């Protein structure tokens, strides 16, 4: 990891190793391996129940939220810092994505602009 | 006979009965046949001969339910009960022990209460003594011939006497049941002479259902507007539309062809057709009719589909948790049987590939103590034990019997394909 | 509406079980599960409360003392139809024969004709049916705990008189088997050490304080007539030893200890002094020689005899060798722990006259000794206990660990350390 | 106070179901099931069908309390119009059964206004001649766990059942429970045949909603029982109502 993220950060010219950048070395480490808890052969053949229930749960909390931040409209990124960061690592936010796309079939929001988010009537 | 009075009772409003359900009434299960016409006269020049002659036979005929076979004989030893015979329905499967036909063949005869011993013992006699017919319905043969065909046995043996006052009308399920089961001494004297009862023709289940309609098809009833009373205030008509009666026929036929089958259809969107037309205008229980296609199209598929499907896509969510991880499993290992304990791992492990996301913390949260972090650090996830019997029991999952709960067996009663496309809504 | 009595530590579960029992047959709910395993005072919480509420009724059965469901039914009528003959003595009655019952649905027919007669009660009272241990009944299976859950059903809804279950039962791995009936239960978990330590010294000073050996030995040592708090100091400072001296082999036992404490008491006793009364210390350091031994027993140089001796040690050989290896390691030219294969006769036999220190070929004594040693359990045989003795299957196999072997072995001189290896 | 307990009473007994049966409060996400039932039982009463069913869904699952729901809601309309019978599969083995009947029918008509005189054949051949044979009375079944009748060996009384079902004048009703789903398959072909092939699948709580809406019917009360009434079924709904509570 160390000796693969300062190649890294020499690449680019980069010269103090940030932080991003032995995100991308634990990726490349993690190629090889991703898919097995207590015994090998990966397997894998690649929408999961467990999936559902993470945009289950996202759309509650960001429907709690909304309806608690009056001011109905605020950005994508506004949002993921007043949720995603409260806590523990930050998430995909294209599942957030996914959810507020759900939320505009649905329309329980309204994107209304990339610059904000707002709710529905 | 003595308690049929206490059966009847006084206190009746004038019970209303509207369109369908005089239909229905008639459409009962109970009330010359057209499917068996040559059936009919066969087995009763057969009878005719046995016992207008004065002899003794065994008259074996076998087919699935329904084909109208019990209420075939029944119409033939009815017009001969016209024209020195005891119609005694000897079901097995309504003899509560084995034995106990003999008990009331030991009643018939004499009418004496002793045990079977005795029982053949005196039948067998009456059987080659008595100097000079009697047909016993030996109804759904199969029970009463399970232990050691002993039973059906003497039953014949009997017959095969010449001047045994002896006729048998025997009703089995298949035809090969002489075949398969009775000695082979015991399927000689049952004979060749054994009549095979086809299925029913969606051609003949028209005929049944216009014959149960005969009286009432397009018939005219006068309603009044008020009650939703019917005596066969408007006088309306109704029809019963011949074009769902031929796609029922049609798909009865394909499959079964069942008179049984077919009346219970035709029943069921008969009363759906009712229930709309009650609620359409809410008469309660105190211009022109008829039963779209459609009505039957709901009554028909409703007896095909079924439920697992739009079971599993309603459980709870800890169940479908179980069942994804039991098909990734069962396709990692490739051996559709999984162990316990090893499911609970496959379920740690669902949880934990997914990151330390705050929805996946909440979900390990809950899913392994109900918040509350006073107590938690539960080795196997919450209900578990619960949700595992939930299914159990259900019929889905199917699980042995060892007390150690980490290295029992499980295994899908239900195919695989259909539970993946349930978790993939 | 109901007085709510208090344990020591049954606090949460003394509530709510007075929550799910009151007089109020209809806010009763049909069935109840005290869980817990033995040693929770489950048969005591439930006794220490009931007795704080008198005005209700209920019946004690004791699924232990009896073994089957079909005595247990036969049970439950007697005691309900004598519980009714005994609640209400004006009703005049029909008692129905208690041994008549032998099956589930007969004792839904006879509990219906007892409750129809009763139907003269002034308001809807309960009954409380306690079995004091449904899970210990030596014939279980699978189809019991269901059959008697359904009763409710099956008896009449509008009775004057409402029959209401508390079954009780342990082993957790059981009721896991009945959950998604969802009936109301209530768990006991085991104690901590503390709190063991507590509710023992609270339940037994009135035992040793009081108890014959200490009040004699008061008078048999200089008298030193004291208050009855320094027994009480003395008795719970040795009720704390005992319990913090024997925890980790005990457990969070409670009767266990019960049987410990009786079992040390006297002989501790016995070690007290004129001086060690005021200084539990020095009482300690006197008495010791007991405090560091369970002593619950109560390697024998075993009667058998020289040819037995040889025998056994002989019969003991393949447990680890096989046959493959015998004719080689003992000719005439590890599963020391995993349980020991197989024999067969006159492989005994063989090895036996090979390792007999041409000297000894009579087989009398020999045969003697062995039946001897098959009734001793030493070498037993899988097959029945009676064929045995013919020569049809049948395989012997020892039934006795290795330390008494090295003792035969060392005692006989004959030594065994060469035939194992590894 | 006396309010106090009273209120608990009142809750309580709601919390069992035990309210007197007018005014039981069943749940929405069945109603229409119960109706469906409401139907299915009242025109196999009034109207006099005789039509069985078989009720299908986990345990847990109210059969049997929608059962006594209509049952009792129609005994106060039509105390005498019929007599009831329940069965349970568990309790009652397939000979037992027959002794079951037979008491339970006896005791009924004792109500209503020497049947289990003889063996167990003749008990049998004695239900059965009385069955199959101004209104009739109406006999309606209920079976808990109906499935162990239908072990692979006999599947004898279901059978006879539906034959009564198939034949007798006097219009009887039967109300199988069981949790099996697959129910049909147990059933062989003279069973399946015998039978109407019509079994409600009970439904289950498909929306968190209906959840939320159930325990507010349950802890509702209707009336005034303690001056908190108003104040408890507020603090309810305010404590029921915010998803953060
Ligand atoms: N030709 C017909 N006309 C009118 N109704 C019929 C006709 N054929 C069959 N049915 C009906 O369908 C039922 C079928 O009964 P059966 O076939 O006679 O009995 P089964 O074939 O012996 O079945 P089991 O008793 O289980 S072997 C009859 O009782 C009628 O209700
Ligand atoms: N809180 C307590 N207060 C006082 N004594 C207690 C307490 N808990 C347990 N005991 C004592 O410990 C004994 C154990 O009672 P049991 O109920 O028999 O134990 P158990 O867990 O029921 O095991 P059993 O008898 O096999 S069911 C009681 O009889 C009391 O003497
Ligand atoms: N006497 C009763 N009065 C009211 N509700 C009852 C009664 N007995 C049981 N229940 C309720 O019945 C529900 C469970 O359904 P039940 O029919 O009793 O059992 P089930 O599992 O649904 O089907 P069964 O009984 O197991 S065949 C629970 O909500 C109980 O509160």
């Amino acid at each position: 990891m160390i000796r693969l993220a300062e190649a890294h950060a020499k690449m680019k010219l980069k010269n103090v190793v940030e932080l991003e950048d032995v995100q991308e070395a634990v990726r490349l480490i993690r190629s090889a391996i991703k898919d097995y808890a207590t015994d090998p052969k990966t397997g894998k053949i690649d929408k999961s129940v467990i999936q559902r229930k993470l945009q289950e749960d996202l759309s509650r909390e960001i429907m709690n939220v909304l309806k608690d931040q009056a001011s109905d409209s605020m950005s994508f990124n506004e949002l993921i810092k007043q949720i995603n960061e409260h806590s523990q690592d930050r998430v995909e936010s294209s599942d957030i994505q996914e959810a507020l796309s759900r939320l505009q079939q649905e329309d329980k929001v309204i994107v209304l602009g990339e610059g904000v988010r707002r709710s529905v009537r | 006979s003595r308690f049929e009075n206490k059966l009847k009772t006084t206190q009746k409003h004038q019970i209303v009965e509207t369109i369908f359900s005089k239909v229905k009434k008639q459409l009962n299960s109970s009330y010359y046949l057209p499917a068996r016409e040559n059936e009919f006269a066969s087995i009763y020049l057969s009878a005719y001969s046995a016992i207008e002659s004065d002899s003794a036979t065994t008259i074996y005929v076998a087919g699935t339910p329904g084909v109208g076979k019990t209420l075939t004989v029944r119409e033939v030893v009815k017009e001969l009960l016209s024209s020195d015979f005891l119609y005694v329905e000897i079901n097995g499967l309504k003899m509560v022990k084995p034995t106990d036909c003999y008990e009331t063949l030991w009643n018939k005869v004499s009418g004496e209460r002793l045990t079977w011993a005795a029982s053949m013992e005196s039948l067998e006699f009456y059987f080659k003594r008595v100097p000079k017919t009697i047909v016993v319905l030996l109804d759904e043969l199969d029970a009463m011939v399970t232990k050691s065909q002993d039973i059906m046995y003497n039953f014949f043996n009997w017959t095969t006497y010449e001047n045994a006052k002896l006729i048998v009308i025997a009703v089995a399920n298949t035809m090969d049941l002489p075949e398969r089961q009775l000695g082979n001494k015991i399927t000689s004297r049952i004979g060749f002479t054994r009549i095979m009862f086809t299925g029913y023709t969606h051609e003949e289940l028209k005929n049944i259902i216009d014959l149960r309609l005969k009286g009432l098809n397009d018939s005219f009833f006068y309603v009044d507007t008020k009650t939703g009373n019917a005596i066969l205030v408007r006088k309306v008509r109704l029809r019963m539309s011949a074009d769902a009666i031929e796609i029922a026929s049609r798909k009865v036929a394909s499959v079964s062809g069942d008179a049984r089958r077919a009346l219970k259809v035709c029943k069921r969107a008969a009363e759906i057709a009712e229930k709309h037309y009650m609620a359409k205008h809410g008469y309660g229980y105190d211009g022109v009719q008829t039963v779209h296609i459609t009505h039957v199209m709901k009554a028909l598929n409703e007896t095909l589909n079924s439920h697992v499907i739009t079971f599993m896509t309603r459980l709870s969510f800890t169940a479908k948790l179980f069942i994804y991880a039991l098909l990734n499993l069962m396709k990692k290992n490739g051996s559709q049987e999984q162990e316990l304990g090893d499911i609970v791992d496959e379920i740690k492990l669902l949880i934990e590939v997914n990151g330390s996301n705050k929805f996946v913390m909440e979900i390990a949260k809950t899913l392994f103590q109900q918040g509350s972090d006073n107590i938690s650090e539960q080795l196997r996830i919450i209900s578990w034990d619960f949700v595992l019997n939930q299914l159990l029991d259900a019929g889905i999952l199917f699980k042995q019997t060892m007390k150690n709960d980490r290295i029992c067996c499980v295994k899908l009663n239900i195919s695989v394909e259909e539970a993946k496309r349930a978790m993939n809504e | 509406n109901v007085t709510t009595p208090e344990v020591a530590f049954r606090e949460y579960q003394t509530n709510c079980l007075a929550s799910y029992i009151s007089a109020d047959p209809d806010i009763t709910p049909s069935n109840l599960i005290l869980q817990g395993y033995s040693g929770t005072g489950k048969t005591y919480t439930l006794k220490k409360y009931f007795n704080a509420n008198p005005n209700l009724h209920a019946v004690w059965l004791e699924p232990v003392e009896l073994v089957s469901w079909k005595p247990l039914l036969q049970a439950i009528a007697r005691t309900v139809q004598y519980k009714l003959k005994t609640l209400y003595p004006n009703i005049p009655t029909t008692d129905y024969d208690p041994l008549q019952v032998e099956e589930p649905f007969l004792l839904v027919k006879t509990l219906h004709n007892i409750f129809v007669q009763y139907e003269s009660l002034q308001e809807k009272t309960c009954l409380f049916l306690i079995l004091d241990g449904f899970d210990s009944l030596q014939d279980l299976d699978a189809a019991l705990f269901n059959k008697y859950i359904k009763l409710n059903e099956l008896l009449p809804k509008d009775s004057k008189i409402n029959i209401k279950f508390i079954y009780t039962m342990l082993e957790t791995s059981f009721l896991q088997r009945y959950s998604t009936h969802c009936i109301p239960t209530v768990m006991f978990p085991r104690y901590n050490v503390d709190e063991v330590s507590t509710i023992l010294v609270m339940s037994r000073c009135g035992e040793l304080m009081e108890d014959s050996c200490l009040r004699k030995r008061i008078i048999e040592e200089q008298i030193t007539d004291c208050t009855d708090d320094q027994f009480q100091n003395v008795a719970a400072n040795f009720i704390h030893l005992i319990v913090q001296a024997f925890h980790s082999y005990t457990g969070n036992d409670i009767f266990a200890l019960n049987d410990l404490i009786d079992f040390k008491w006297p002989k501790y006793v016995s070690r007290i002094t004129k001086e060690n009364i005021f200084e539990p210390l020095a009482l300690y350091k006197s008495a010791i020689k007991l405090f560091l031994s369970t002593d619950d027993n109560l390697s024998q140089t075993y009667d058998l005899s020289i040819i037995s001796k040889y025998l056994l040690i002989a019969s003991y050989i393949c447990s680890y060798l096989e046959p493959r290896y015998d004719a080689s390691i003992f000719s005439r030219k590890n599963p020391r722990y995993l349980q020991p294969s197989l024999f067969a006769i006159e492989r005994l036999l063989a090895i036996f006259q090979a390792i007999f220190p041409s000297l000894m070929k009579a087989n009398i004594e020999v045969f003697q000794n062995l039946s001897e040693l098959h009734t001793l359990k030493l070498i037993a045989t899988t097959m029945n206990k009676n064929i045995d003795y013919l020569s049809p299957k049948v395989r012997w196999k020892v039934n006795v660990p290795w330390e008494i072997i090295k003792e035969i072995s060392e005692s006989v001189h004959f030594n065994i350390s060469d035939y194992f290896s590894d | 106070d006396p309010g106090f307990g009273s209120l608990q009473r009142r809750l309580l007994q709601q919390l069992y179901g035990t309210l007197p049966t007018d005014e039981k409060i069943i749940f929405t996400y069945l109603q229409d099931c119960q109706q469906e039932i409401d139907r299915i039982i009242k025109q196999s009463i009034i109207q006099k069908e005789s039509h069985s069913v078989i009720l299908v869904g986990p345990r847990q699952s109210y059969k049997t309390y929608l059962l006594d729901y209509e049952l009792s809601l129609l005994q106060q309309s039509y105390k005498e119009q019929f007599i009831t019978i329940r069965l349970n599969g568990f309790i009652h083995s397939e000979q037992t059964a027959i002794n079951g009947i037979a008491t339970q029918l006896e005791q009924q008509l004792q109500k209503i206004h020497t049947i289990s005189s003889g063996s167990l054949t003749e008990v049998f051949e004695k239900i059965l001649l009385l069955l199959d044979s101004i209104t009739k009375i109406t006999v309606v079944f209920i079976f808990d766990e109906i499935d162990t009748f239908a072990g692979p060996v006999r599947q004898t009384l279901l059978y006879n059942l539906f034959d009564m079902v198939e034949h007798s004048r006097v219009p009887v009703c039967i109300f199988g429970c069981t949790t099996k789903l697959n129910i049909l398959e147990y059933l062989e072909k003279r069973v399946k045949s015998r039978f109407s092939q019509r079994v409600i699948y009970m439904p289950q709580i498909q929306n968190l909603d209906d959840m939320v809406d159930a325990v507010r019917n349950l802890l509702t009360v209707r009336s005034e029982i303690s001056p908190w009434v108003s104040q408890w079924n507020e603090t309810l709904e305010k404590e029921l109502s915010d998803p953060r509570s």
